[PDB]
RNA sequence: GGGAGACUGGAAUUCCUGGUGUAGCGGUGGAAUGCGCAGAUAUCAGGAGGAACACCGGUGGCGAAGGCGGGUCUCUGGGCAGUAACUGACGCUGAGGAGCGAAAGCGUGGGGAGCGAACAGGAUUAGAUACCCUGGUAGUCCACGCCGUAAACGGUGGGUACUAGGUGUGGGUUUCCUUCCUUGGGAUCCGUGCCGUAGCUAACGCAUUAAGUACCCCGCCUGGGGAGUACGGCCGCAAGGCUAAAACUCAAAGGAAUUGACGGGGGCCCGCACAAGCGGCGGAGCAUGUGGAUUAAUUCGAUGCAACGCGAAGAACCUUACCUGGGUUUGACAUGCACAGGACGCCGGCAGAGAUGUCGGUUCCCUUGUGGCCUGUGUGCAGGUGGUGCAUGGCUGUCGUCAGCUCGUGUCGUGAGAUGUUGGGUUAAGUCCCGCAACGAGCGCAACCCUUGUCUCAUGUUGCCAGCACGUUAUGGUGGGGACUCGUGAGAGACUGCCGGGGUCAACUCGGAGGAAGGUGGGGAUGACGUCAAGUCAUCAUGCCCCUUAUGUCCAGGGCUUCACACAUGCUACAAUGGCCGGUACAAAGGGCUGCGAUGCCGUGAGGUGGAGCGAAUCCUUUCAAAGCCGGUCUCAGUUCGGAUCGGGGUCUGCAACUCGACCCCGUGAAGUCGGAGUCGCUAGUAAUCGCAGAUCAGCAACGCUGCGGUGAAUACGUUCCCG
RNA sequence: CGGCCAACUACGUGCCAGCAGCCGCGGUAAUACGUAGGGUCCGAGCGUUGUCCGGAAUUACUGGGCGUAAAGAGCUCGUA
């Protein structure tokens, strides 16, 4: 990253669903390589999800992504040797990852006896608003609130 | 402080003179001590005319500091390193009083590599 | 450590091996019985620079081949000294062996012999610089040769210190593969201990 | 803005009074003392007082120097130009001496807004008699006097004459372009800067304003400290100033410049260096290494990166180098000089822990001179893992696979040295291009080598089997077949080759096409001059020193495995992305002769018997895996997790598993609930995870190391910060 | 008898004993210590110490200097 940015990965669409965010979805849930096991318990999320809300699961995936996708982070900035919590906007890519990396963690440590249950019961919660993951976007959107005074650099 | 001295051969009370003089250097430091080894050695040849070598190192919360020197005797060589130690731990400090001096502060003044660069408008002044 | 040896860099390229033989159980003790023969020719012959060995087996018939700039010192005018060396290599249980004995073309362009000169110089009183200098101009007024450099390390001029010195005339290519580097070593005996001399010889290449 | 005196102006700070007006103000890198809520800060009006004079205003003017700018008036000093009217050498310097002399300080009397030594708190800090913050007294201001020092410096005494120029700028006279407005331009006098000759200088530099060339007068120097100090004296209210030693001590102290190294100096770049992520270490148990302690001995070496699963790719005996004890000495092992011999040598018996000792059986071939064997006697001699890696060679790590390191001739410099190698651009690169007092060259960079990715020709066994025949389930199993893989030989294929655009039309760079692959395709091998007296006399060799009835050598036993701890690298976990049970699918690479070892049978299982076939593209390692997939069960618990520890019972290797091997079975069921400060690896077939193989090896302490494949992510905005 | 400054090897010792005018020599292989061979310079002398001159242009008349090495009084006026 010193010479210039890396170029990126063309992961593909899901042959299943056909849509680009439940690969991304699996690849972050995924484990040491195990990425039959994964898929597994992402489809068996999905499906339990359509069951409880009698609906197409995608479409609650996004709800549950833009309900938890950020827009305003906060990074440490040092400019004239010293540093502040600087707010700055979250390029969608970023946000789109973070949304996912949240729902995936926090639905890691639910308690639900199986990771397909914690990872529904999470989107589920997530899509209605309510979800640990929606809690984690407002404590970072009022940390960027709170640093606005330090925006001008 | 714990100091532990790892020395070889034939260095009787090099390690509790080492270990005392290193060890009263805890308060010097700015930052808690993780750790700190002593090695004496002394050179099999007679012909060198500084045979004893005294080595430290100490993890000042993660910052290795270390030193070497040498002298004709065990008090020498732990004494000058001693001395070497406190040098570096002076050099070392990083806390307010250490870099109140290095901020590029100057407002307008002593430009720096860190100083903070000019705001300049799209327009040429005239 | 710094430099490969150039022998071992281009083996299967340029150089050749210098034992031809093929051994699927007998492989140690045929090696065992290689090195002997090695260490006994370079024992009995020193007069003459004994600049290469060769050994090729077959079943009981066993070929040493070597290399000297002095044919005549090695083979007695009789045989004498054929018969000693027959004799003693019967001893070594190599049951039928026979030898070669050849000659170089060019004793100054091969670097074997180079550095036995300038180490055997440097023994008994030479100044060092001298010898290196001798061997550089003898080397470079062959036809063929097109670089050597010379380093010799050591106690030089019977001093406490240590030091190591090299003179070099032309192209001496190490990191060039096709480039063949003929390289000779051989520690120089002196009263003050031990003098190392290499010789490095670049004679353009082989495709 | 030369000096002195008198009078006087406006902005701003401070305070006081009165409105409006509320809850903060102030201060810092960040805060706190502090001020305010009794009405602060802010805002408006009025008032008092002191000090300094924005813009003009500068490398510009004046003064002997110190120094001097708000305005006006009064008094007063000097300078310059022109005319040359006047005197007619009246000049220059000046020991002592006199006067002036920044700031601080001192005295007496005033004044005191701001600032502010001292002094108080606050903060930072390990400590802050400091830096920073809030207050703040002398002092700073005026009058009249003392003091008499400054980096009072241009670190350059005064006077005079001469010695290339170019260009600013201040004051004044004058000829010619001529509008005559215009710095028009010139000439000349007096200042004040910059650049530059000759010349001078150790060099830096100075250079008509000399540090050049000379003449007159004055001051001062004679190695560094002691010391501008003591004693005496003079001056001063005091502070102190001036004049000014010696004893003793050192072999230097110094000036300029050069090459490095370094900087909490600057610029431009790089790297899993940081940032973005993923997984860890540090907490537990165990394995291994080290320190420390202990012991008869715990053999030795290795100590930041670059020592610490390192030398050790294999410590029960051996190894083994250490300890205890038991033997031996030309020796456990060589080769030579001598005397005596036909025996050395084995084979059994006994003693002994064994080394070893002893007893019984066997006895040389040449050829007469003796040779091979040993005996003892010997004698040279062997023998040391004994010391010094700061005496060495060899080999190796490291900066770092970083782009750098040098040389010949020339030129510059008294010289160390410099240039080339710097400058702009460009690259992964001292890679290249353009410039250039340099022109070239060498070692490096790159390429040539290996492997991997595509295709062509050749090629069919032990390897494939598509099309044909025989097959019995048991399959290329078999006859046959080159068709497709594959194996191993030869070759082609990536060269910015082409196109378009940026580019000095140059390097280079961006994009596109074709292609298996595009811009050194991926990974190796390859490590410049040197550095660190880095490592290694314990692979080896080796100078010198040391031991030689021993530090040499043989043997048994023990130790290298000791354990209150400390550090380091790993493995296994703390579970449901899991545990357990049953079924089931896909690899590569490698190894094998006194070795791999199959079928079968016997054990529950390590394993036992047995031996088919195999020097192996054939047989064995099973036909080869595990994670994976499918089904059941477990339901979040210190558990069906975790396996330590321990009891009992076995197997194998080995002469021998006590100290001290591995594995199997039954039982036992510890810590451990995801780990503080801190810290590590990794940019793609990578990390993470799963298994397989090899070396060493009788067995194994292998969870180590070296390889092989399976499944296979996230993230990189960007160089401010940390490291190199 | 290391260089100044004619004249070098061996043994003994090892940061000791000692040497030395200065630089500096002694750390098991010293041309510098001690002793022996050898050598050189002088020679009825040869060395050491003390003292004066020279080298010293280092008090510079012959024959030195003062920007930064020590050295221009803080600046003027003016007496001899």
């Amino acid at each position: 990253p010193r010479k210039g940015p890396a170029p990126k990965r063309p992961l593909v669409n899901d042959p299943v669903y056909g849509s680009q965010l439940v690969t991304q979805l699996v690849n972050k849930v995924l484990l040491e390589g195990k990425k039959s096991l994964a898929e597994r318990i992402v489809y068996g999320a999905l499906e339990q999800a359509r069951e409880k809300t009698g609906t197409d699961p995608v479409v609650t995936l996004k709800r549950a992504l833009d309900n938890v996708k950020p827009a305003l982070e906060v990074r440490s900035r040092r400019v004239g040797g010293a540093t502040y919590q600087v707010p700055v906007e979250v390029r969608p890519d970023r946000s789109t990852t973070l949304a996912l990396r949240w729902l995936v963690n926090f639905s890691r440590q639910r308690r639900e006896k199986t990771m397909v249950e914690r990872l529904a019961n999470e989107i589920l919660d997530a899509s209605n608003g309510l979800g640990a993951s929606v809690k984690r976007r407002e404590d970072t959107h009022k940390m960027a609130e709170a640093n606005r005074a330090f925006a001008h650099y | 402080m714990d100091v532990d001295v790892s020395t070889d051969g034939e260095l009787p009370g090099a390690a509790e003179y080492a270990r005392e003089k290193i060890g009263r250097l805890s308060r010097r430091a700015h930052r808690p001590v993780l750790h700190a080894r002593v090695r004496l050695t002394r050179h099999g040849d007679p012909a060198v005319e500084r045979p004893v070598i005294a080595q430290a190192n100490l993890d000042v919360n993660g910052r290795q500091v270390r030193a070497q020197v040498e002298g004709v005797n065990a008090r020498e060589a732990v004494d000058r390193l001693e001395a070497r130690l406190r040098s570096r731990l002076e050099r070392i400090a990083e806390h307010w009083e250490a870099r109140r001096g290095g901020v590029p502060a100057e407002a307008g003044r002593e430009w720096r590599h860190e100083s903070e660069p000019a705001r300049r408008p799209g327009y040429f002044p005239r | 450590g710094q430099k490969i040896n150039p022998h071992g860099f281009r083996l299967g390229i340029t150089t050749e091996w210098k034992s031809r033989w093929y051994a699927d159980k007998q492989y140690k003790d045929y090696v065992k019985e290689d090195v002997a023969i090695r260490k006994l020719l370079a024992t009995g012959l020193e007069r003459a620079g004994i600049a290469d060995v060769e050994i090729e087996r077959t079943r009981d018939r066993v070929r040493v081949d070597i290399h000297t700039a002095r044919p005549g010192i090695v083979i007695g005018r009789r045989g004498t000294e054929a018969d000693r060396i027959r004799a003693d290599l019967e001893k070594l249980t190599g049951k039928q062996v026979q030898l070669n004995i050849l000659e170089v073309k060019n004793p100054e362009s091969q670097a074997q012999l180079v550095a036995q000169g300038v180490a055997e110089q440097l023994s008994n009183r030479v100044a060092f610089r001298r010898a290196m200098r001798k061997a550089i101009q003898s080397a470079m007024r062959q036809p063929n040769v097109k670089g050597i450099r010379v380093q010799c390390s050591g106690r030089l001029g019977g001093a406490e210190m240590s030091r190591s010195e090299f003179y070099r005339e032309g192209r001496v290519p190490l990191h060039t593969l096709r480039a063949d580097i003929d390289y000779g070593l051989y520690e120089a005996k002196t009263t003050f201990g031990r003098i190392g001399v290499k010789v490095w010889i670049y004679k353009g290449d082989i495709v």
